[PDB]
């Protein structure tokens, strides 16, 4: 009540090392650090292949 | 009589318990089917049932 | 080489000191203060987890450093010198800033001073753990016994800049 508090309950679903993804977990990132919002390009290279391989469903 | 088995399976839920239960030591990779992780873990020596929550996570 | 130094700059908690040689670097009077403050915006930023503040040794005269302290304050970058005015203060090179976690407050955020026998000593008493030479600066008289030295050969601070991972390209 005296002052407001949001918080999200978030897992989790890999990491990014540099310039690249690497799917995993039990990675722990130390408390205080920074949360952003993920850019739409950034989510497109992930669920992506390579074109020889690649079939869009939707 | 000199012999022995190595029942590798992805569904170990499907296979019979009657060869499953006689098997002594375990190479469990990673398992995402919760009736598959379930199965394994009432399978497994008491002393590893603290660390057998490591099968969904394991890559 | 600039894969080579990505360990060591994505931890938190770590000391960096710099021995940056002005005369091999071009434009370094109108480029140092915005390389430093691109670097403290990446590196010396958290207030919690970056409890480590960086101490840059240049190879200049007493009396120059006066100018880069007047454009920092110009710039609003907090720093100190440990200079009054051709006298170093022992005590106040080596103090610890004070931190109020609720408003995003430091006391300082880098050490700037000069390459004097003072100043020296002060690096030798609290030693840091990753030493960056560029320009190939005269680095004997420190007790680099424990630190991870790592000559840098640059010629511009873009490079410096691609380098310590503040950049994607050159």
């Amino acid at each position: 009540k005296d002052e407001d508090i949001f918080i999200l309950t978030v897992q989790p679903v890999g990491i990014f090392k540099g310039e690249e993804f690497f799917q995993g977990n039990s990675m722990l990132p130390s408390p205080t650090e920074p949360v952003f919002l993920v850019e739409d390009d950034i989510l497109n290279k992930i669920f992506s292949n390579e074109k020889t391989k690649i079939f869009h469903l939707g | 009589y000199g012999l022995s088995l190595m029942v590798v399976s992805q569904r170990p839920s499907e296979v019979s318990d009657t060869i499953l239960s006689q098997c002594n030591n375990f190479i469990n990779l990673r398992l995402t089917n919760i009736n598959d992780q379930n199965y394994i873990k009432n399978l497994l020596p008491d002393n590893s049932r603290s660390i057998s929550e490591i099968l969904p996570t394991l890559g | 080489r600039k894969n080579q130094l990505v360990p060591s700059l994505n931890i938190n908690s770590r000391s960096r000191y710099f021995i940056i040689d002005p005369d091999t670097i071009d434009n370094f009077d109108d480029e140092f203060i915005l390389f430093v403050k691109d670097y403290l915006d990446k590196y010396n930023s958290k207030i919690k987890l970056h409890t480590e503040t960086p101490c840059f040794i240049l190879k200049t005269d007493v009396n120059n450093l006066s100018e880069y302290h007047k454009r920092f304050v110009s710039r609003n970058i907090q720093i100190i010198t440990g200079y009054i005015g051709d006298t170093f203060y022992f005590k106040e090179f080596n103090k610890e800033p004070k931190r109020i976690i609720k408003d995003n407050w430091v006391e300082f955020k880098a050490r700037i001073s000069c390459n004097s026998d003072e100043v020296i000593k002060c690096i030798n008493y609290k030693k840091c753990d990753d030493l960056y030479i560029v320009g190939g600066v005269d680095v004997s008289l420190l007790d680099t016994a424990d630190v991870n030295i790592e000559n840098l050969e640059i010629n511009n601070f873009r490079e410096l800049k691609y380098l310590l991972s503040m950049l994607k390209e050159i």
